[PDB]
């Protein structure tokens, strides 16, 4: 019903129509997560090479 | 070879349906959590509609209409009828009702309670049945959940011999094309003990539930009068038929209720499809005027009518979608 | 992403040479190593299996290994014998005498370093090596014993590379010696730990197919290898040709293997054909789909209805309606959803390649990770136990320094593997 | 004028980026060699299109975009594609080996060795900006790179560019065009890690796009190219306000303002119409009322769901072509009385409307026919949570058996992150539930 905020230009136009009213981690922590996961990889690989060594 | 799953073990209706499907030898039952199904006989609560129609290479159908609960809950039915222009508010076939929350439209209910008292006319209501507003509001707050207060039909049609009360159950099947099918066989769930007008405390002759009644089995087998007998009674005792005096109003009410919610629940252009069996409860006053009491989303059938109805469901709701290698339904046209 | 091929032992080299013979023809490469095709589809991913030299010569990235020169001399004088890099021929003189111990601990240990030098030389040339594929038998000594030794040492030097194997399982129906169940059990123990993907090529299945289906009265190893080379060409299609997914060895492993030890696949193929006999009628897509899923078309003597498919990869080759392929493959899953585990959603994937194999207008290759594969390992385990309970023929192994305990350990781990496959069959 | 940098991660991101930037060029009259005859301010300026295109003294207009894939295959086709001259080498970043459909491999393992390089190449673009708004990030949910590396990038961007907005164009996985069996894992994992870092994300279910191409373009088997050209049209409709003169959604912050009242619930549903086949001989052009009514058909949505059984928080209609406010308002009034459109109680029942008189541009030789008027509706409805429910269910089935989990643990990821991600998703479904019912 109610059309508001009609803005017009050469490219087109825009408006709003209402029908009814109502009723972060740091760089440190990131580098810590990535490196800690790298340690778990290194540990797994070391356990493999140790197993292969046996 | 079609496939289906069962997720409501307590469904007496669809326990018979699953049986009939297997007996064709063209339907195979899968486990509960097998997603590769054609048909889903879904649970009554938290039915995962969101997970339907996303299986490539499978046309999927479910035995429930998402959103049909608005019609099949007492608090919702009142709100639906009162807010929907197609029904509200001069609805002639639904009793005057109000939504009441425990400590809403409580002040609105009392405004009407005054007219009946300051008019010296019938002023009996139902949630328990009482003629005092204070007795009712104290009962709702003592229970806990949301209740509905409704005008009690003080002048119901009474069967003879017995001077008994009754209510009519009609089974309606809405298929995937939203064709509204009325089962030609209904049932009168009668009271055996004579209707008492003064004493509302005795709820055995006021409430006509099959469980409460179980004078059980005196007049007819199991307090259930079918349509052939009830029609014969109307002809002999009132010089009319079931069709003219009652069934036209019934078909009208059913048609009107489901037409109202069609755009909200229709699965016409959906990725999955739905059908559902409803059980409409009607009440007839002494002037042969039909009143809608409510709608049950998960109705049980009468023992005599299981074989015919359940087979009927397969023919028009299932086999219509999944064909295999006169009619018991009345199509309410719209 | 380059693949380094290795073939060890008599069986490994004979199916290995046959594999290169088949796919070279598919990629338009002649024995000289020169390309003479007509489609650019042939050369797009030819780097996966072939090195390129000056003058546009294509040389297989293959290393041929054995402990006796007999079989490898036959390769070098075979049809595509000249295509192989002569320096990649690494062989001993003593042989292995169908002895796992000789291949793994004594005779093979003496030669294994020479092989790894050739592996290293090939790998350093790779822009980005994705992994290795090995062809060998498990019933002999070289392919079984030294083959699993190589795998272990390759893992040590390339622990972040994929190891794939085409492992030929022994069968009394096609048997060389009585000690094959010993060699096989010892090898399975190794494959469980040190491979990501193993195609179980069962000689029992191959024999039955040749006898029952192909109506070959007395099938030879050549007849058996016609089915192998057909299967091998199929399962590697998505690695060798441009596809929708451009599959590699790692992505295959991730999608096929839900649990690390359960990586033993049942291959299947359709249509089943015998050598020489050309078929004139192309199979319809429904026929390809029905046949490839049939037990008669399985290269592993296991009844797929006795288990459940964890994962399935399929490839249709030839000019056909990919829509029809989709419908038929979806139909199989929807008709027999009980033979597919429900706790791995959408565990069946199908691809299509325009280029069909030689002599067929269309074919379908099957790769299944089924729990029914336990029937294979149970069969080997029974034959193992029948001899081991009396310590029969064990002196051939203890004579090479092995102890009885190593046999007991190998037995236990294969029985564990069986029970692991059984665990998910009732999930 | 304020600049926007587009980031394309993984195969899906890159190939969709190609479709979008191709279309952007055609809409603005930019040629493959980067020359734009209509731009009379040689060597620079601050027009609306400069939001996406920077300028060189030679008169070349280059995208403010970075392409990143852990595998060189896909981006190599950009380096040699028809628009090879458009971008310059520093924008196209490639690794050696992909993430192998593994979130952990893309996030932790391989992501760690290239994250610094990418941020450096992004910083170079940001230096050429006078007033950076933020970023538009294109990626898949299912890919190892699209899921893994994206979440890592989005984390660092919130650190390096804390004041900047970040929008997502995400591809929701569909079995019909599956690349991996573990795509549900990757989807849940990347959503959990990216959620707090994304201001507004537009999900596109490949299932929906695939079926729209089959149904409306009569393409039996849609290719990635078919999907992407349709997607680029939707993306273009959404970003048109940033690249053309207007007064609706003129900046990135306004997207969150007009579509996202609740931060966590920042997944608006996109619906587009009309989709018409180019080889359709006879076509009756559709009116404003017909295309607007189509915005409420599930068959036209980027994600298949049922908005009737949810609640709206916001709704934008973006028209392109012969459209005037009068016909829009007439269309809305009719639709309102015919369809179920429930807004949440704490929101006004209304529509923000944007119109561009230029009809949608079609790629020559494409599958889309030229139309006189089109519309894209952006509605923040709780019904899109059906997609999360589907996804979380597939996740639960596999994770109950810890299937394929070892592949992720092997890359250094903890099994606890699976349960942590799934818990965050469980809370998200609850959030939608509270708002919706
Ligand atoms: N719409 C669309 N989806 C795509 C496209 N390419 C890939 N996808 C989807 O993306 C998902 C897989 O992610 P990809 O982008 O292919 O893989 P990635 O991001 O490169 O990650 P990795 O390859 O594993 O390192 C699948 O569900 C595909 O359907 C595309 O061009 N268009
Ligand atoms: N407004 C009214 N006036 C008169 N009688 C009424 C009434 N509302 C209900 N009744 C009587 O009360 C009985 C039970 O009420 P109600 O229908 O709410 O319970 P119910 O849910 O068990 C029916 P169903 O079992 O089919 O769901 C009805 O069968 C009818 O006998
Ligand atoms: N399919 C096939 N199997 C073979 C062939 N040659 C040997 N085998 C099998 O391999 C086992 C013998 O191993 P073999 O390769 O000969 O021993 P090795 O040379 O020391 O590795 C037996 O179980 C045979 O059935 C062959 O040409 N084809
Ligand atoms: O191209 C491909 N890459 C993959 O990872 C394969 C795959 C297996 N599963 C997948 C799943 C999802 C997506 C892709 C794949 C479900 C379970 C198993 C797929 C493939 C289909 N048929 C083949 C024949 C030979 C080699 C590879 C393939
Ligand atoms: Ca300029
Ligand atoms: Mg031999
Ligand atoms: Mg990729």
């Amino acid at each position: 019903m109610e059309v508001i905020e009609l803005n017009k230009c050469t490219s087109g136009q825009s408006f709003e129509v209402i029908l009814k009213p109502p009723s972060d981690p740091s760089l440190e922590e990131i580098q810590k997560k990535l490196e800690a996961a790298e340690e778990r990889r290194k540990y797994q690989e070391a356990e493999l090479l140790k197993h292969l060594a046996e | 070879m079609y496939t289906f799953v069962v997720r409501d073990e307590n469904s007496s209706v669809y326990a018979e349906v699953s049986r009939l499907l297997l007996a064709t030898g063209q339907w195979k039952r899968l486990r509960k959590d097998n997603p590769r199904f054609n048909l889903m006989l879904g649970e009554r609560n938290r039915l995962p509609f969101g997970r339907l129609g996303h299986e490539p290479g499978l046309v999927q159908l479910v035995n429930y209409y998402r959103g049909a609960d608005k019609l099949c809950r007492k608090a919702s039915l009142v709100k639906l009828i009162k807010t929907s222009p197609e029904l509200s508010e001069s609805c002639t076939w639904f009793p005057e009702s109000y939504v009441i929350y425990p400590t809403d439209e409580r002040e609105v209910f009392l405004a009407a309670y005054n007219r009946r008292r300051e008019g010296r006319e019938g002023n009996v209501w139902i949630a328990l049945i009482s003629s005092e507003a204070s007795e009712l509001l104290d009962f709702i707050d003592e229970q806990g959940q949301v209740h509905v207060i409704q005008k009690y039909l003080e002048k119901p049609l009474l069967l003879e011999p017995g001077h008994r009360k009754f209510d009519i159950r009609s089974w309606v099947l809405v298929d995937h094309l939203y064709n509204i099918y009325l089962y030609r066989e209904g049932v009168l769930r009668t009271s055996s003990e004579p209707y008492n007008s003064a004493n509302f405390q005795d709820k055995t002759c006021h409430l006509t539930n099959h469980c409460i009644q179980k004078n059980y089995g005196r007049y007819e087998e199991g307090n259930e009068m079918f349509f052939e007998e009830f029609n014969q009674y109307l002809m002999d005792a009132l010089n009319t038929t079931l069709e003219n005096s009652i069934l036209l109003q019934i078909k009208h009410i059913i048609r009107s209720c489901l037409m109202c919610i069609e755009p909200a629940i229709s699965t016409k252009h959906l990725h999955y499809q739905s059908f559902q069996l409803f059980g409409f409860d009607f009440m007839v006053d002494e002037e042969l005027k039909v009143w809608l009491i409510e709608v049950n989303g998960a109705p049980a059938c009468a023992q005599k009518l299981y074989a015919e109805l359940c087979q009927g469901i397969v023919d028009v709701a299932i086999s219509s979608v999944f064909p295999l290698a006169t009619s018991i339904f009345i199509k309410l046209h719209h | 992403r380059e693949i380094v091929h290795i073939q060890a032992g008599q069986c490994g080299n004979q199916i290995g040479a046959k594999f290169w013979e088949v796919i070279s023809d598919e990629h338009g490469i002649d024995p000289t190593g020169s390309y003479h095709g007509d489609s650019d589809l042939q050369l797009e991913r030819i780097n996966v299996y072939y090195n390129e030299a000056t003058g546009n010569k294509y040389v297989p990235r293959a290393i041929l290994v054995d402990l006796e020169p007999g079989t490898m001399d036959s390769v070098r004088s075979g049809p595509f014998g000249q295509i192989f890099r002569p320096d990649n021929f690494v062989f001993g003189q003593s042989g292995a005498g169908n002895n796992w111990a000789k291949g793994h601990y004594t005779e093979g240990a003496e030669l294994v370093d020479s092989v790894l030098d050739v592996v290293r030389k090939e790998s350093e040339s790779c822009d980005c090596l994705q992994g290795f594929q090995l062809t060998h038998s498990l019933g002999g000594g070289t392919g079984s014993g030294m083959g699993t030794l190589l795998i272990s040492k390759i893992r040590e030097e390339y622990p972040d590379r994929i190891m794939n194997t085409f492992s030929v399982m022994p069968s009394p129906k096609v048997s060389d010696t009585v000690v094959e169940p010993y060699n096989a059990t010892l090898s399975v123990h190794q494959l469980v730990e040190n491979t990501d993907e193993t195609y179980c090529i069962d000689n029992e299945a191959l024999y039955d197919i040749c006898f029952r289906t192909l109506k070959l009265t007395t099938p030879t190893y050549g007849d058996l290898n016609h089915l192998v080379s057909a299967t091998m060409s199929g399962v590697t299609t998505c690695l060798r040709f441009p596809g929708q997914l451009n599959a590699d060895l790692r992505k295959l492993a991730v999608n096929m293997v839900p649990f690390p030890r359960l990586h033993f696949f049942m291959p299947g193929f359709a249509p089943l054909t015998s050598r020489g006999s050309q078929q004139y009628r192309a199979l319809t897509v429904p026929e390809l789909t029905q046949q490839m899923f049939d037990s008669k078309n399985m290269m592993a003597a296991c009844d797929p209805r006795h288990g459940r498919y964890l994962t399935v990869a399929a490839i249709f080759r030839g000019r056909m309606s990919m829509k029809e392929v989709d419908e038929q493959m979806l139909n199989v899953q929807n008709k027999n959803s009980s033979y597919f585990v429900e706790w791995i959603p959408n565990n069946v994937k199908t691809a299509v390649c325009d280029i069909p194999p030689r002599g067929l207008k269309m074919s379908a290759t099957f790769i299944g990770n089924s729990t029914a594969i336990q029937e294979l390992f149970k069969r080997i385990s029974e034959q193992f136990t029948a001899m081991f309970r009396r310590k029969a023929f064990l002196h051939w192994y203890t004579g090479e320094g092995m102890d009885e305990m190593e046999f007991t350990e190998a037995e236990s781990n294969m029985n564990d593997l069986v029970s692991e496959y059984q665990q998910y069959q009732d999930a | 004028m304020r600049e926007c940098i587009s980031i394309h991660v993984g195969q899906a991101g890159v190939q969709i980026g190609n479709a979008c930037w191709e279309l952007y060029c055609l809409e603005h009259g930019i040629q493959p060699d980067g020359q734009m005859p209509s731009d009379k301010t040689i060597g620079g300026g601050d027009d609306s299109f400069n939001t996406f295109f920077s300028e060189t003294g030679a008169g070349k207009h280059v995208p403010r975009a970075v392409f990143v894939d852990l595998e060189p295959t896909v981006i190599d086709e950009v380096r040699t594609g028809t628009y090879r001259q458009l971008f310059h080498p520093e924008q196209l970043i490639t690794g050696k080996e992909d993430a192998a459909n593994n979130y952990a491999r893309g996030h932790y393992t391989i992501g760690k060795e290239i994250i610094d390089l990418v941020l450096d190449r992004i910083r170079k673009l940001a230096d050429q900006c006078t007033g950076l708004q933020g970023f538009l990030v294109f990626h898949s949910f299912g890919g190892g790179t699209g899921s893994g590396f994206t979440s890592l990038l989005m984390e660092r961007l919130s650190v390096d560019y804390g004041k900047k907005s970040k929008l997502e164009f995400s591809i929701y996985p569909a079995p019909q065009v599956s690349t991996a069996v573990v795509e549900p894992y990757n989807s849940i994992l990347t959503t959990h890690t990216t959620l707090e870092h994304s201001d507004c994300a537009f999900m596109v279910d490949n299932e929906a796009i695939y079926d729209i191409c089959r149904r409306n373009l009569d393409i039996e088997r849609p290719t990635y190219t078919n999907l992407n050209r349709l997607i680029s049209q939707i993306v273009s409709s959404i970003t048109a306000s940033l690249r053309f003169d207007g007064a609706l959604n003129v900046d990135l912050t306004e997207f969150q303002t007009n579509l996202v009242p609740y931060p966590r619930i920042h997944f608006p549903l996109a619906t587009y119409a009309p989709v018409i086949s180019a080889e359709k001989a006879y076509h009756e052009q559709l009116s404003v009322a017909e295309i607007t009514n189509a915005c409420f058909e599930p068959a036209n949505q980027m994600v298949k769901c049922d908005p009737r059984h949810g609640k709206y928080m916001a709704c934008c209609l973006l028209y392109r072509g012969d459209v005037v406010p009068k016909d829009v308002n007439a269309a809305i009034a009719t639709i309102k009385t015919k369809r179920s459109i429930q807004f949440v109680d704490w929101c006004p029942t209304g529509f923000k409307v944007g119109i561009n008189y230029q009809p949608p541009t079609v790629v020559p030789g494409g599958d889309l026919a030229k139309v006189q008027r089109a519309v894209c509706m952006l509605s923040n409805t709780t019904a899109i949570a059906e997609a999360w429910a589907r996804l979380d269910h597939k996740f639960d089935l596999m994770y109950a058996k810890r299937a394929f989990v070892h592949w992720y643990v092997g890359e250094g990821m903890e099994e606890g992150e699976f349960s942590e991600a799934r818990e965050d998703m469980a809370a998200l479904e609850k959030d939608y539930e509270e708002v919706g019912v």
